[PDB]
RNA sequence: GGAUAGUGGCCUACCAUGGUUUCAACGGGUAACGGGGAAUAAGGGUUCGAUUCCGGAGAGGGAGCCUGAGAAACGGCUACCACAUCCAAGGAAGGCAGCAGGCGCGCAAAUUACCCAAUCCUAAUUCAGGGAGGUAGUGACAAUAAAUAACGAUACAGGGCCCAUUCGGGUCUUGUAAUUGGAAUGAGUACAAUGUAAAUACCUUAACGAGGAACAAUUGGAGGGCAAGUCUGGUGCCAGCAGCC
């Protein structure tokens, strides 16, 4: 807010992807480093575009501070946003909800057990419990 | 699997342990040029020995040869860039003999006590440590920046250093805020 | 002779004496400066060879 | 001719003359004939860890009379004895009974260093506790 | 002629002692995978190359094979030797030199964590998987810059220097304090912050954070090679030191 000075570079627009690249460049002393939230809303309010459609991350501070340089992405529509941009970073924004897996561990360990059970398993099932029954 | 990252050393120790005029040497060098090891001596004797090899294998090849001309042309341009060589003297002689004391008094740490911004060499040096110095708009903590001419006309310090300005410092609020406090 | 001992001789019967406090000494570029004052700007002893342990005479 | 062939074509005469003298070096023999791997103490290894056995009567060399202990002991990959010279003051604290030792060289590779006869290598550590460290009393050998 | 996918003693019938060899064949050894390739020179180079890339080989050793475009495949099968995973004593079934990890072997080498996020792979494939890979732990294998501090009244240890009223003032300013200070910062506790979806490691910040019995630099320790201790105690060819003397 108190002169951050937000600039852009090397900004190359690509209907491929229906986005615009650059990268982004904030001048901002007497301060920790510009959140990638607070960036979102920045570009937000000064070209009116939307809110989801900007992109923002990487943002390495220079040695001794008051600057930072990182990687922005602008999208044409937030649907194409949505369509493109990695879950991760969707989820870090907040766009996107964090999905409920376990561990990779537990993943495998799991998937080594229905290999080893073949077919859909109802019929061993019901065959052990008769064999505890007898 | 990943290629590897190559890594070179940067110094040379002699190979006579204990020569008395060497130890001498090295020793008054280090202290009036405000040094911490006679590490810093070895990496700098040892990009001399590089040049001066650099230098001899290019007066090896015959003259007006295509690659010893741009060679020697690259070297050059790098010597006076870092600005030890004459800007109107093409003689190379100061290429053949360039001296461990030109570049350490070309080197950045007694920069600052050749211009007089710190009036000590370890002053100065422990200036630069405490990252009170500013090449340009980025801040520099290493004495061995060896600086090539161009930011003379833009050095000064930080403004996110304290004598710098718009910061009282560490010890310099306390110091005011207690004082205050004091005198009511 | 007899001597099927004194295995840890001298040793054993030194006495136990313990380093003197005294102040600590400068580390690094500190260091190289005192060295340096205190060899070639002092002229503590520059006579006959300029030896570094000036012993009493 | 300084004696050696100097014909254009004699580059065979050469290499074979220079392969026949090369054995006469000390260490190019050693070195193509694998004496570290085949009869070295310690199988061209540069330390060894060893079982410390027992006593010998043996005497020191010039000038001394000195007959207490020179550490006999039994490595543990070869099986092989040698006696290695415990290197400090106060070597009666270490050698207490069947104590696991490294040994290193003594530097020669391979011969006695001075007033020691017969023996080429020394101790370092003292089950696992460097031998200088209990010198120094900066560290203590477990007992218990 | 057969077999091969194909040439060919690769094998079958007849015909010679034909083929190699001191220009080193054959045999033996290698603590020998080969090459790209570290350490020196305008040429003496001598070693090493298990190891990030390429070509080989192997998946305990030999042998055999199915499927398959491609395998003599061993995280595919068929047969022993050391060894096993087991009972309720009939069995079923073979070797982590893949990643972690354990035990023996040793002078000698890490955690039985996370992630497909950064790079590539695979047919049915924009979505799956990858101990390939990356990340996080140990790590003084190496490699880079580099914390350990910068100044006042006083004297002392006294570079270069002046005022012709002979140690008075000292212009410029080399260093030391057991009597003392308005000046600058690193290591960390951390909400804030990033190439991490929930994170300690890098510079940024409220706060805590410097006074030297503080937050404390060691290793070799002064005969010669290679400068300096005849300054002080203990032993007295003894303990020991010493790469050589």
């Amino acid at each position: 807010s108190d002169a951050v000075t937000i600039r852009t570079r090397k900004v190359i627009s690509n209907p491929l992807l229906a986005r615009k690249q650059f990268v982004v460049d904030v001048l901002h002393p007497n301060r920790a480093n510009v959140s990638k939230d607070e960036l979102r809303e920045k570009l937000a309010e000064v070209y009116k575009a939307e809110k989801d459609a900007v992109s923002v991350f990487g943002f390495r501070t220079q040695f001794g501070g008051g600057k930072s340089v990182g990687f922005g992405l602008v999208y044409n529509s937030v649907a194409e946003a949505k369509k493109f941009e990695p879950t991760y970073r969707l989820v870090r924004y907040g766009l996107a909800e964090k999905v409920e897996k376990a561990s990779r561990q537990q993943r495998k360990q799991k998937k080594n057990r229905d290999k080893k059970i073949f077919g859909t398993g109802k019929r061993l099932a019901k065959k052990v419990a008769r064999r505890n029954a007898d | 699997p990943r290629a590897p990252r190559t890594y070179s050393k940067t110094y040379s120790t002699p190979k006579r342990p204990y020569e008395s005029s060497r130890l001498d040497a090295e020793l008054k060098l280090a202290g009036e040029f405000g040094l911490k090891n006679k590490k810093e001596i070895y990496r700098i004797s040892f990009q001399l020995s590089k040049i001066r090899r650099a230098a001899r294998d290019l007066l090896t090849r015959d003259e007006k040869d295509p690659k010893r001309l741009f060679e020697g042309n690259a070297l050059i341009r790098r010597l006076v860039r870092v600005g030890v060589l004459s800007e109107d003297k093409k003689k190379l002689d100061y290429v053949l003999a360039l001296k461990v004391e030109d570049f350490l008094e070309r080197r950045l740490q007694t920069q600052v006590y050749k211009l007089g911004l710190a009036k000590s060499v370890h002053h100065a040096r422990v200036l630069i440590t405490q990252r009170h110095i500013a090449v340009g708009k980025q801040i520099v903590n290493i004495p061995s920046f060896m600086v090539r001419l161009d930011s003379e006309k833009h050095i000064d310090f930080a403004p996110t250093s304290p004598f710098g300005g718009a910061r009282p410092g560490r010890v310099a609020r306390r110091n005011a805020a207690r004082k205050a406090e004091a005198s009511g | 002779h007899g001597s099927l001992a004194r295995a840890g001789k001298v040793k054993s019967q030194t006495p136990k004496v313990e380093k003197t406090e005294k102040p600590k000494k400068p580390k690094g570029r500190a260091y190289k400066r005192l060295l340096y004052t205190r060899r070639f700007v002092n002229v503590t002893l520059v006579n006959g060879k300029r030896r570094m342990n000036p012993g009493p005479s | 001719g300084k004696g050696k062939p100097r014909g254009l074509n004699s580059a065979r005469k050469l290499r074979v003359h220079r392969r026949n003298n090369r054995w006469a070096e000390n260490n190019y023999k050693k070195r193509l004939l694998g004496t570290a791997f085949k009869s070295s103490p310690f199988g061209g290894s540069s330390h060894a860890k060893g079982i410390v056995l027992e006593k010998l009567g043996i005497e020191s060399k010039q000038p001394n009379s000195a007959i207490r202990k020179c550490v006999r002991v039994q490595l543990i990959k070869n099986g092989k004895k040698v006696t290695a010279f415990v290197p400090n003051d106060g070597c009666l604290n270490f050698v207490d009974e069947n104590d696991e030792v490294l040994l290193a060289g003594f530097g020669r590779k391979g011969k006695a260093k001075g007033d020691i006869p017969g023996v080429r290598f020394k101790v370092v550590k003292v089950s696992g506790v460097s031998l200088l460290a209990l010198w120094k009393e900066k560290k203590e050998k477990p007992r218990s």
